[PDB]
């Protein structure tokens, strides 16, 4: 007997996915750490368990060395290390990070985005560079039209006199050893490693937040500004080497929350 | 509590009769290895030999070899044997007393030329053909009066064979080595849990765990009757046998027991039918 | 002897470079190719360059898919199933080639490495063990055939 | 969504069947709630190394170790190197058992061979001594590794060691204060550090860590055996399970989880068989909780129940169950689980059809549970699913094949253009008549069939059979024919390891020695010094050019110990055919084991040179078509056939019954010997022996096979 | 040396699996010995081990006998694994050298191929003088490629030492011609080997066109010889087994041998070649005196032609005048004089003369390291440059000449040419350098190349797909199905129908192969100064590390100074360019023994 096959008129399925930013794209000193991901996630990890209004103990950090599996000759070098960079403060004031109580600071901020329209690179990367000015140079990345959810963990949300502040880290930096690390080589870095779109991600997802909590809420009022923090860059004499404090236009973030939303 | 089920036994089986090969057949000399060879090429013959009494419930060897008897025991046993006749015909040769029969050939005492080829060494094992002709009960058949062919006919009446021990050396050490091996890498197998329930239900305490059982299901339809083992006909009799509340329906048939190479018995099945009372069809 | 032929088409996957194994298994019973289409392959050097694109092609989607997308592609490029079908005494053989690569697929889950499967296939041919699920199975139900 | 009962068994064939679909058919997915297997070389490899001193030390299990690339990198082992040590430990004799202390701790008798410090130290003399020099300690040299590549045996031997210290570590039983740095010290002294294997050996280092604090928190004293934690490090390496990808968007694949009822608008279920689901937990007997139940109380079976609850609820559009019904092994009925069965009987209970209004019960019931069963076929090829009308397939790669309009599979053999050359040695016509159809396929069109070889037995060679027992025999009979010492061959042999440990050995020499000294009382009994001369021979204008070993005035004497076969048969003729064609009067003999001889009288020039234009015209109608001439069963066919004592082939029935008897006897053999059908070349052009092709065979035997029977005596 | 002191595994676990239970000086002579073995040393001198082992006295105290065995030969002796090459043991000790059981056999092998079957064939003297007075044009001053075919054309067994650009194959097409010539009547069948295929391939297209341009007959052009094989397919090499089809029973049925490329055949491949030679065959070897160490443990041609310095014999030296008809030279003393006879140096180059600095300046690498400094100082020749490289501005400078010689290959190649002439293009510059990883290797200078090209728009490069147009490869291991051997380069680049990979065969043709279809491939911008032997380059350019390294040596640098025709450019320091010279790499054999009596 004659017989066919059925073929599909349409596509089974748009281009739906939940992705994250990652999706999308002497003997004894901080510059000679083993430069890896795992000693990354693991200084993370530090600075995530750790109090920041105790003090740091020698114990506690041999105790965390013994656990990790790292060597005992770097804990004392490291207990200091970690007490200079709490004490350099990182804001445009002078706030240390020993002033935020256990209320003020959340760790670990997970939140989901969600965008209904076609993510089109060309659309979003002119609205970037009418704004950043670090879009100076940086070619824009090519990614499909992502349509769903978005994830997203920020290291640190802290609130300082009526006022919120974000804070995030990184600890690769596996290229300088001396004291070359100015803001033009950290601009430098955030442009080749691309953080900008995650820095613009996070100012909605904080904005965002900021307005389904607190009503009758001011993006200029209460916003402070996004400090990203560079571990091995952290020195005593210097203060501005190694943090990196960056401020939207408060015009970008009202243009990108009418993208995402329709 | 947690165990690993093993589907193939038969890699760990020649395992054990490789050690049980190594430890046994390696240090004999050559008189003793020789018949071991006649035997047997290697351990692959031996385990073709005893598959299928390994598996299952391990049979009971009528009139077996005593625990301090070894090769080289029953080696020198059999030598002596052949000796001691080899020193009967020695003395008794030159002499021939037997009427001359019309099937009986006059070339025998070529045959006897034979013999006076055989009587060298004892290192060989095998005796000539010759000694047939020299038995009393084939020649009165063809007179005998020398005790002589007595002692050939009682040499020929057994098999002289080494085979026998080494098969009960082996059924006593690669059952071992297999439940050893087991228990160490805490596997168990199909036939291990019919062997740990036999031997739970065969302690003291193990008969109240019995009575659990009737706690946990006071009956028994069990399908299939043809087909089973005498361990499992063990069970049920210790579970089963005349305890109240608690009912036996075995349902079979005799005439479809045809599974006895895997370790079904029809004589389990002739035992539950002596043991019973009632009978239904 | 599917099993061999099996094991002959993953080594000229995975192993495209040397043209022996290929050849070794472009004429096979599996693929159906006679004597002059072998000896057409061996003196034109495009449509073997053709052939050796297309395998490395399948061991592309061998790498990226896994091993049922490969031999899934390889069975509708060739068209071997319809070959097979048409054939007498056909049938048998395509259940068994495909009985085969659903013991491979089952296999190569468990194995991150890609020529691991293939020394497990070897082994397998080597043991001639009997599993429950490494049994033949029946060619067909529909047509009645007299049962021994 | 899609929800298995176990979605371990099923998740190879939902991949398999999800990721074969073309670009227009592929639909993403989305597989979660599976075990946890990041890297399954590097958690079996440190299990295995946990397991060493309970280990065998096969050479196998080592061989697997080495098949680890992190392994093989911290020794400075490579790919290639691993491919020369597989052959190094499957010739020079390493089975199994790391060191004679080894062996003598498992109650077993020291042999002193077959061992890896045996192989180690056979390796190291074939590296500093040649093999033909002999023995040195009962040891004889293996002369493969003898240059700089023997130094990856300085690798192998760099492993083993590590292998027996840690054989002497682990086996004493330590308190958990001293397993710490265990684990540490194995992971930096078998692996080495690597980009990828980095977070398995964290993984590792930080579960040992937890156990080892988990015990230490609740202040363990006694001591704990290596087995115990072994175990442990295996379950709890195992526990961990990925549910990161849930609700992607692709679609979802996942076991049933409890507690967890989300809206979808298709619901899918497989294997919702009976034994399958609902999983059921044994109780463990004396948990108090099963005895008394009350009303908080969870069971599995509940939480089952109430999961294929929130199932159906769940369902907003569509709701697909499907189960295996029937057997794949037996064709035996499957019956489903206990919930669809009840589910199926409301429904049927609940509804009818609106055909039959007012027709039965019972009726009514059975024929919308007919209806709602949808019984599909066994196979996908099947052209009951291509019909249409309610369901029709999808894969259009299956269209042809069930539609049945295709080509089929043509005869291999074709016939090819040849042209035969000028000078043709004698090297290509005794590979030629040693196998025509190989000769066909490994020189014609080059397709030579590569089988790989054997594995590694995990045992000494208790016997001899097969290819070593041929290599024994071959060089046993090259020494008794110059009478050399055949106990100096013992020894050398002893030494290697071939031969089996102890009396046994002894044996099997003297039974062989007797077999090939019984053979060299014929052999040497007629054999004159002959040397190896030259041919050079024009037939047909066919050049044949070569060399022949060892001619003797007395002609052609040839020695092998194999039996009476047909194919050196052909050879002894081939060469008797090129010795007497240039001079050479004299007969030629071949003496095989069991009084097996072959012998063929001098015959003159013209005949020699029309049977050599015979077998070049045979050799060159083998290179266009394939040559059907089977040796050995169209040797028994035609020996069967043939009549010496009258010269001429009988034709009566009986005789044609017999030939068919030991054609069939000698093409597929018994189940000890393999016949002459069980070989790969022969299976590629026929599949079943027609009695066409049979006839063909005998007809090409008849042609070809007659002056071998014609001539012997 | 440096990697002698770190012993290797090997090394330990050979000591302690042949010395076991026995005293520590067996131990420690069999560790200096396997890895004397592992760098090449053939021979390990009793000397050595008596004088620069810390442990002498201490293995003093360890052994007590009556003798007290001070001497190391009775210490030795004392112990069951050395022996005086009477039983079966590992180590032999004969001469006052230790050795393996292997290197010795291989050994007194070479010597007695050397010292007792080299015999002298007579033949007519004046039909061999008149072939070589019609077949050499040159006749009125002294030839040395006239007395080398005369000297190998008498002897059985002759070894013709001389460089590159000598014309020593026009003397190997010459000495055919006057052999078959010679013998008419009688058959010869000429056979050619080789150690690589390369060099094989480079053989036979040398003698297809030498022997072409002599005039022959109608039975002289059909014993061409046909082909040149390696010495693993001559002999017949398995890749499972050792074992050979032609191993001790039967001999290659040959009439004449002529092994090109002495130097890199090791000591087990010569002497399984000798063992499978008949009691007829005459074999010419080829090869340079001062060339690189064989791959393997051991030096055959450099201990064989250490003795050409001495000169030839007093009745040879009128032997060789009666035969050439000229004025040659005797050898003061009398050594060996069937090896000196044997021998033969090659001297007058024609490629190059004393105008051009490359001879030069290899004759002035085996004298000291002054000489060499003196022939690149005064003037230069106009041939060889020196460019200093210790910083980064002078790797800059260094990548800058590498694209300034190879300005024509991208000129060809941006131009979109046929590929032959981009591959003949190629074939003119050529750097070479000396070890592989590290910033002064292989894969340093290959990335180093293409992230310069990446940066100066000459090169468009994609980054993943990793055959862009223009990249140059070379396969490592041997395909007799494409004809294609070790050491052939490639380019790949797209005609029209796809990036394919050209390949310049030897018979003059262009095969384009599928990048799938290449077994092995890897980046040669720079080789390395052991695989880039056999070919030649029009301008060449050494880059040595300024690491000191063992493999930077004399015999490396003059090596490296050969491979050039015309240009040669250096790159190192004046330190280790003074040090690679002294530093000789010798290797310890007792050929110099056996020889001597």
């Amino acid at each position: 007997a004659e017989l066919n096959a059925k073929t599909l008129q349409r596509l089974p399925g748009d281009n739906w996915r939940v992705t994250s930013y990652s999706g999308l794209q002497p003997t004894l000193t901080p510059h000679q750490f083993p430069r890896g991901a795992s000693p990354g996630t693991f200084l993370h990890s530090l600075f995530e368990d750790l109090d920041f209004t105790q003090p740091v103990d020698p114990n506690w950090v041999r105790e965390k060395l013994e656990l990790g599996g790292f060597e005992s000759q770097w804990e004392p070098v490291l207990t200091e290390w970690i007490t200079a960079v709490l004490q350099a403060p990182l804001n445009e004031t002078g706030v240390s990070l020993s002033q935020l109580s256990a209320r003020n600071k959340q760790v670990e901020m997970e939140f989901y985005l969600p965008i209904s329209e076609p993510l089109i690179a060309s659309q979003l990367d002119t609205l970037i560079r009418q704004f950043d000015p670090l879009s100076a140079g940086c070619p824009p990345l090519e990614f499909m039209q992502v349509r769903g959810m978005l994830k997203g963990f920020i290291d640190l949300v802290f609130r300082h006199e009526g006022r919120y502040y974000l804070l995030a880290y990184k600890s690769n930096w596996l290229g300088e050893d001396s004291s070359a690390y100015t803001q033009q080589a950290m601009a430098a870095a955030m442009q080749a490693h691309r953080y900008d779109l995650q820095y613009q991600l996070y100012t909605l997802a904080l904005h965002r937040y900021l307005r389904h909590r607190i009503a009758d809420y001011d993006y200029e009022h209460h916003f402070g500004g996004v400090i990203y923090l560079f571990l091995r860059g952290v020195d005593k004499e210097h203060p501005q080497q190694g943090i990196y404090t960056t401020r939207p236009n408060a015009g970008l973030i009202a243009l990108m929350d009418e993208m995402f939303a329709g | 509590f947690e165990q690993q089920l093993i589907e193939d036994e038969s890699l760990l089986r020649y395992q054990a009769c490789a050690d049980f090969w190594r430890r046994h057949c390696y240090p004999l000399p050559r008189e003793i290895a020789q018949v071991v060879f006649e035997t047997w090429k290697g351990p692959q013959a031996l385990l073709r030999d005893i598959n299928r009494y390994l598996q299952g419930e391990a049979p009971v060897i009528k009139a077996p070899p005593p625990d301090d008897e070894t090769l080289a025991s029953r080696h020198a046993q059999i030598v002596a044997r052949i000796d001691t006749v080899k020193q009967q015909w020695r003395d008794a040769v030159g002499e021939l007393d037997a009427l001359i029969e019309s099937s009986g050939i006059d070339r025998r005492k070529f045959n006897r030329s034979n013999q006076a080829k055989w009587i060298d060494k004892i290192s060989a094992w095998a005796e000539e053909e010759t000694n047939s002709y020299q038995l009393p009960e084939s020649l009165e058949k063809f007179t005998p009066r020398h005790p002589l062919f007595e002692a050939i006919d009682q040499l020929l009446a057994e098999p002289l064979s080494i085979r026998d021990l080494v098969i009960t050396r082996a059924l006593a050490e690669i059952r071992e080595t297999v439940a050893r091996e087991k228990r160490r890498r805490g596997e168990l197998g199909f036939d291990d849990m019919l062997s740990r329930l036999d031997s739970a239900l065969r302690s003291e305490s193990g008969e109240v765990l019995a009575a659990a059982i009737r706690t946990r299901f006071p009956v028994a339809m069990i399908d299939e009757f043809q087909d089973t083992d005498p361990q499992q006909y063990r069970i049920f009799r210790r579970i089963w046998h005349h305890q109240p509340e608690t009912a036996l329906l075995l349902i079979g048939d005799p005439k479809q027991a045809i599974y006895a190479f895997r370790g079904a018995d029809i004589f389990t099945y002739m035992k539950a039918r002596s043991e019973v009372h009632a009978h239904y069809t | 002897l599917e099993a061999q032929e099996m094991l002959w088409l993953l080594q000229a996957v995975m192993t495209p470079e040397r043209e022996n194994t290929l050849r070794s298994a472009l004429a096979t019973s599996m693929m159906g190719l006679n004597a002059l289409d072998i000896e057409t392959l061996n003196n034109d050097e495009h449509a073997w360059d053709v052939v050796v694109e297309e395998f490395d092609g399948y061991r592309q989607i061998w790498r990226k898919r896994g091993v049922m997308p490969m031999l899934r592609a390889l069975m509708s490029a060739r068209n071997i199933a319809e070959n097979l079908l048409a054939t007498a005494g056909g049938e048998r053989r395509l259940t068994d080639i495909l009985h085969i690569s659903e013991l491979l697929q089952e296999a190569g889950t468990q194995l991150e490495s890609e020529h691991a499967l293939v020394r497990w296939l070897s082994q397998h041919i080597l043991e001639p063990d009997s599993n429950a699920s490494s049994q033949q199975m029946r060619l067909e139900s529909d047509k009645h055939l007299v049962q021994i | 969504i899609v929800m298995v009962a176990d979605i371990d068994s099923y998740s190879p064939f939902i991949q398999a069947v999800f990721g074969s679909a073309p670009a227009d058919r592929y639909l993403p997915y989305a597989i979660s709630d599976r075990r946890a297997r990041q890297s399954h070389p590097v958690l079996e490899a440190f299990i295995s190394l946990l397991s060493l001193p309970d280990s065998r030390f096969v050479s196998e299990d080592v061989l697997a170790l080495l098949d680890v690339p992190v392994l093989a990198a911290r020794f400075d082992i490579t790919e290639e190197g691993l491919r020369y040590l597989r052959q190094w430990v499957n010739e020079s004799g390493i089975r199994w058992g790391i060191d004679d202390d080894n062996v003598r701790e498992l109650e077993l008798p020291a042999t002193g061979q077959h061992t890896w410090r045996f192989g180690l130290t056979r390796m190291l003399l074939g590296y500093a001594m040649e093999s033909a020099q002999g023995e040195w300690q009962s040891v004889l040299p293996y002369d493969e590794s003898s240059g700089l590549i023997a130094e990856l045996v300085g690798h192998l031997a760099s492993l083993l060691m590590q292998l027996n210290i840690w054989r002497r570590g682990l086996a004493q039983e330590r308190p958990l204060e001293e397993w710490l740095p265990v684990c540490r010290d194995m992971l930096n002294a078998f692996f080495l550090p690597d980009a990828e294997t980095e977070a398995a050996m964290t993984l590792i280092e930080q579960q040992w860590q937890a156990i080892i604090a988990e015990g230490l928190g609740a202040q363990y004293g006694d001591a704990v055996p290596l087995s115990l934690l072994r175990d442990e490090l295996a379950q709890r390496l195992d526990q961990e399970r990925i549910s990161q990808r849930f609700l992607a968007g692709p679609v979802n694949i996942c076991t049933l989880m409890p507690m967890r009822s989300i809206p979808f608008k298709v619901v899918c279920l497989l294997g919702m068989n009976d034994g399958v689901y609902p999983r059921q937990l044994a109780p463990l007997g004396f948990d108090l909780m099963s005895q008394k139940p009350k009303r908080g109380d969870r069971s599995r079976r509940d939480d089952d129940r109430y999961l294929f609850l929130e199932a159906l609820i769940s369902a907003q559009q569509k709701l697909y169950i499907s189960y295996i019904g029937r057997s794949i092994q037996d064709n035996s009925e499957r019956f489903p689980s206990v919930l669809v069965q009840e589910l199926i009987d409301y429904i049927g209970q609940s509804h009818y059809l609106p055909g039959d209004e007012a027709l039965n019960c019972d009726e009514s019931e059975a024929r919308v549970k007919a209806h709602l069963t949808c019984l599909h076929t066994r196979m996908p090829f099947d052209p009951q699913n291509y019909q249409p009308g309610e369901r029709q397939s999808y894969a259009r790669e299956w269209l042809p094949a069930a539609s049945q309009a295709g080509k089929a599979h043509s005869e291999f053999v074709q016939p090819l253009p040849f042209t035969l050359p000028e000078t043709v040695p004698l090297e290509t016509l005794q590979r030629f008549w040693a196998h025509p159809v190989r000769a066909f396929f490994q020189m014609r069109l080059q397709v030579n069939f590569r089988t790989e070889d054997s594995e590694i037995p995990d045992t000494e060679p208790f016997i001899l059979e097969g290819l070593s027992r041929y290599q024994i025999n071959q060089q046993l009979l090259n020494a008794l024919v110059e009478q050399d010492d055949a106990e100096r061959l013992f020894r050398r042999f002893r030494a290697a390891g071939d031969l089996p440990y102890g009396a046994f050995g002894e044996i099997f020499w003297e039974t062989q020695c007797q077999e090939m000294q019984q053979l060299a009382d014929r052999v040497i009994a007629c054999r004159q010094p002959g040397q190896s001369m030259e041919i050079d021979l024009a037939c047909n204008g066919v050049q044949i050019t070569g060399w022949l070993p060892q001619v003797q005035p007395d002609g052609l004497l040839r020695w092998r110990p194999s039996l009476l076969s047909v194919a050196q048969g052909m050879q002894l003729w081939l060469e008797h055919l090129v010795y007497c064609a240039s001079g050479g009067n004299g007969e030629s003999r071949l003496f095989l084991r069991k009084d097996g001889e072959w012998r063929f009288p001098p015959l003159a020039a013209e005949q020699a040179l029309h049977y050599l234009s015979q077998l070049i015209e045979g050799y060159r109608e083998g290179m266009s078509a394939p040559l059907l001439v089977l040796p050995e069963s169209g040797g028994a066919w035609l020996k069967t056939c043939y009549d010496a004592q009258n010269d001429a082939m009988l034709d009566d029935d009986s005789t044609l019954q017999k030939a068919r008897t030991k054609f069939l006897q000698a093409y597929e053999g018994n189940m000890m010997v393999r016949g002459e059908g069980d070989d790969i070349w022969y299976q590629r052009l026929w599949r079943q022996l027609t009695p066409e092709t049979m006839e063909a065979i005998v007809e090409q035997s008849q042609r070809f096979l007659l002056p071998l029977f014609r001539f012997n005596q | 040396a440096v990697e002698h002191k770190q012993l290797r595994p090997l090394d330990v676990q050979f000591a302690l699996t042949v010395a076991g239970d026995e005293h520590p000086a067996v131990t420690l002579a069999a560790a200096l010995l396997s890895h004397d073995a592992g760098e090449g040393h053939v021979c390990l001198p009793l000397s050595r081990l008596e004088n620069n082992e810390a442990s002498h006295p201490l293995l003093a105290t360890c052994v007590s006998e009556i003798g007290e065995l001070q001497n190391w030969e009775e210490c030795l002796l004392a112990s069951q694994a050395v022996s005086r090459g009477d039983e079966p043991t590992p180590m032999i000790l004969c001469g006052d050298r230790l050795y393996l059981n292997r290197m010795w056999c291989n050994e007194r092998t070479v010597a007695r191929f050397f010292n007792e079957v080299n015999h002298a064939i007579e033949v007519d003297e004046a039909l061999l003088a008149q072939t070589l007075d019609k077949l050499f044009p040159v006749s009125d001053e002294i030839n040395w490629q006239k007395v080398a075919a005369a000297v190998a054309l008498t002897r059985r067994i002759s070894v013709i030492s001389g460089g590159p650009g000598t014309g020593k194959t026009t003397t190997v097409a010459k000495l055919l011609a006057a052999l078959i010539q010679m013998a008419d009547g009688e058959r010869c069948r000429i056979r050619l080997a080789a150690p690589t295929g390369k060099a094989a391939a480079r053989l036979t297209e040398s003698l297809g066109k030498a022997l072409r341009q002599l005039p022959l007959t109608d039975e002289q052009k059909k014993r061409i010889p046909e082909d040149a094989s390696t010495l693993h397919r001559l002999l017949g090499a398995q890749p499972g087994s050792q074992r050979l089809r032609h191993h001790a029973g039967n001999p290659l049925h040959l009439d004449v041998l002529v092994v090109d490329e002495a130097s890199m055949i090791d000591l087990p491949m010569m002497s399984r070649l000798i063992d499978a030679l008949p009691d007829h065959a005459r074999v010419i070897f080829l090869g340079d005196r001062d060339q690189l160490a064989s791959v393997e443990a051991g030096a055959v041609l450099g201990d064989i032609c250490a003795y050409a310095n001495a000169g030839f014999t007093a009745e040879r030296a009128r032997q060789l005048s009666r035969l050439t008809g000229t004025h040659v030279p005797a050898g003061t003393g009398t050594e060996a004089a069937s090896l000196r006879d044997s021998l033969c140096l090659l001297q007058k180059s024609y490629r190059f003369g004393s105008d051009s600095g490359i001879g030069q300046l290899a004759a002035a690498i085996n004298r000291g390291d002054k000489t060499a400094v003196k022939t690149v100082f005064q003037q230069d020749f106009t041939d060889i440059e020196k460019r200093l490289l210790q910083s980064g501005e002078d790797y800059i400078a260094m990548l800058e000449e590498a694209l300034a010689g190879y300005g024509r290959y991208l000129d060809l190649l941006q131009a979109r040419a046929e590929p032959d002439l981009i591959i003949q293009a190629f074939n003119e510059y050529q750097l070479l350098c000396a070890l592989r990883e590290g910033p002064f290797g292989v894969a340093g200078l290959n990335e180093r190349i293409e992230q310069f090209m990446q940066q100066k728009r000459k090169i468009h490069r994609h980054p993943h797909s990793r055959w862009y147009e223009g990249r140059p490869v070379m396969i490592a291991r041997n395909d007799s199905a494409l004809g294609l051997f070790n050491g052939d380069i490639g380019i790949a680049l797209d005609r029209g129908q796809g990036t394919r990979v050209w390949f310049a065969m030897p018979d003059g043709n262009i095969k384009s192969v599928q990048p799938s279809r290449l077994p092995e491939h890897e980046t040669t911008w720079a080789m390395t100064v052991h695989k880039s032997q056999g070919s030649e380059f029009d301008h060449a350019a050494l880059i040595l590390p300024s690491q000191r390294t063992p493999v930077v040596t004399r015999e490396l640098v003059y090596t490296a100074v050969t491979r050039a025709r015309r240009r040669l450019s250096l790159y190192a320091d004046e330190r280790i360019l003074s040090a690679a010279i002294a530093t000789r790499t010798e290797r310890r054999s007792g050929l110099a023994a056996l020889f001597s009596s």
